[PDB]
């Protein structure tokens, strides 16, 4: 699942800006 | 008989550095994660689009924090013809991907520099080895 | 005596997508450009602020509606700013700084588009003072 | 009236003579910065403003040149409806000021290519070059 | 047997657009001149600096005026060891230059775009072929 | 005297490749 892919949760957010974020 | 490069382009690019600017305060003890794969698609008569997928993730070890993650889909359209099944498989999983690597290398390099992280120049990859994996995985599927 | 210094210029996030390749190259290049922009600031230290310039670009071919490419850039910079009155500082964070960051973002967008072998796209100059007048209200 | 018609580079130069060995020296940089502008009317109400920037960095404990970068960043502007003084400020301060950030990014870009630590030219007060003009 | 990239950098760069802005009024009928060459220098034990020299000149046919001239000296320091004279010759004149080409290509395209000229992305160079011209 | 400018001495070389070199 690519960082740019649509987050698997219909947020419309990209995987990396939703469930895939790594911020800390 | 013929292998020609028609066009080299990027299909998808992604670079993220979530922990800036504070991450630059940590000790630069990088741990590099590198993922790679290729895929082909016939796009015309003797026309094939070969795509090189590269994923790179760097984290600092004495913290686990992600410095940056970089994903690239480097592609090229090739004119290929006059090759036996195996010769063709080697061309699509080794020869072509290998021509595209240096372009992906420079792309990764360029993006990493934009985040002001120390230079990252992907080490050469031996695709012949990936070609062997393809074969072996096929001798496994065709044998069911 | 007021001070405005550039500490670091970096990219926090980049995205470029070209969904319909290579067939989109067969359509007539009649581009329709969608351009979104915004800025945001965050104090990251004493007199240290991180200004972020967000630029979103989408280009579609008119006689088909197909997406040629989408490009989103989050260009940022850490600046040392001090000695300004509330209004002066607001102008500096919503106009001055974003303006210094723009050309960097512009070059990143052009760089990525060229990598998709699309005809050159050099974002036109942005008058950030328009973005200041809006912020004040 | 003041409109930007086109922004382009007329001349660019980046040189790092002492590579790769210079990377072994202690990075104790000494920055030399030169700047100047010049205008030329290229049409009716059309002026080409050129920002000239020269940057030279040497390492102090050796004097060796790390890199030299020269840029000629320009733009074509449509300018009209200004008294002699207001026009002078526009050509020697306003316009050069619009062009600076583009020249900044160019220098920054080239420096990066030489893998030297980032160099982001500090903002320049162009009103100063306007005063110098008047005098 | 080894081949590692230590550093990639530019030693010299030049871009010139003499006839601006008027050249923008001529019909864009480009004539491209492209020159290339490489050179190597041992810079240490198993350390070689490979330099790719790219020269590019574009003129407009209907007048001969020069649109732009771009020269780039792209280089890189590589750790190379464990190769026979021929193998090494191929690595220094083909393998390494090939790794540097896309960098130089990007720099040329980057500078050309700064002059607001239509995109110029140098076509792939088969260095294994420029290796043959070396054995001769 | 510019780096890309023809060197003052009819060399033909750019000033930076002639009388403007900083090659230590
Ligand atoms: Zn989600
Ligand atoms: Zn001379």
């Amino acid at each position: 699942i690519g960082r740019n892919e649509p987050c698997p949760c219909g947020s419309g957010k990209k995987y990396k800006h939703c469930h895939g974020s790594r911020v800390a | 008989p013929v292998l020609q490069i028609q066009r080299i382009y990027v299909k998808d690019v992604s670079f993220e550095a979530p922990n800036l600017p504070h991450i630059f305060q940590q000790e630069w003890k990088p741990k590099l994660g590198f993922d790679l794969s290729t895929e082909t698609t016939q796009v015309g008569d003797d026309l094939y689009e070969v795509v090189l997928n590269i994923s790179v993730e760097t984290t600092l070890e004495d913290s686990g924090d992600v410095a940056f993650i970089c994903e690239v889909k480097q592609a090229g359209v090739f004119t290929i013809s006059g090759l036996e099944d195996v010769q063709m498989a080697h061309c699509l999983t080794s020869q072509c991907p290998n021509m595209l690597f240096p372009y992906a290398r420079e792309l990764v390099s360029n993006l990493v520099n934009r985040g002001t992280f120390p230079a990252l120049n992907l080490s050469p990859v031996n695709f012949d080895a990936l070609f062997v994996e393809y074969m072996n995985r096929q001798q496994a599927e065709n044998a069911e």
